[PDB]
């Protein structure tokens, strides 16, 4: 209040949680974009795209640690079902070999036909 | 909608030109403008107790 | 289209030959360490649970203390509970120690 008549004290109740976590947004670096419903590692953070990032802008990724239906898997290898998955992200694409890519998720169901994968996503590390 | 929708419309153009006598007069020009587009966006806070 | 298909509280797992799950007991079956909810038969499909919830289970190997905090590593081979911290999968955190009864209150993993 601007031009209380006392001075009143103010006390700031402490608080920890911000929000619930399944999602974070994420500023664009330059040779990166984003189109919905796709998985993308910005800034450290792997997830699901909500919104069509073009450049230099906010874009939020979920991380919710769910079940993910994806296909951008590399098609020369075979996922069964138990396989840790790895990001690759010089390919932009999953993968089980584990040289030094990020761990992001373990398959539930096998690499289908059409190159789709059923996994869960990891905490984050 | 997420996005609007700009507007439309056409629009005639001519010149009332001096007419001498038999000449053959000139025609006009039909040309059409665009508005702009607006969007709208979402926004919220709560708390947890 | 969306991503997200279900919330990962459960996943579903095909027995093998030398595998068989019956109701509310862990077992680790293609990599997933949980709770399954049906009793299975060779060759048969069963969910588990993998919900990084507190579970008991006194399915313990009861020769060391597992006092709060330690964290508990799953042994596939005697198929029990354990502080070992060997080859062993880790599987979950102690939140409330042993009793008399050999009962033991943890929380689950994520599956790394």
């Amino acid at each position: 209040f601007k031009g209380q008549p006392t001075p009143s004290t103010i006390t700031q109740i402490t608080r920890a949680k911000i929000s619930d976590g399944k999602s974070v947004r994420v500023i664009l670096s330059e040779g990166e974009s984003t189109k919905t419903q796709q998985f993308y590692l910005i800034n450290g953070f792997f997830g699901v795209a909500m919104q069509d990032g073009e450049k230099g802008d906010e874009v939020t990724l979920q991380i919710e640690q769910a079940e993910y239906e994806t296909d951008n898997i590399v098609t020369s290898e075979a996922f069964e079902a138990g396989k840790l998955i790895y990001w690759d992200n010089t390919a932009k694409k999953f993968t089980t070999t584990s040289a030094s890519n990020r761990l992001v998720g373990r398959v539930t169901d096998g690499k289908d036909s059409n190159n789709v994968i059923w996994f869960i996503l990891l905490p984050q590390q | 909608p997420q996005v609007m929708d700009a507007k439309w419309a056409l629009q005639g153009n001519c010149v009332f030109l001096e007419h001498i006598e038999g000449e053959e007069i000139k025609f006009g020009t039909i040309n059409a403008e665009n508005g702009p587009v607006a969007r709208i966006q979402t926004y919220a806070t709560g708390f947890e107790y």
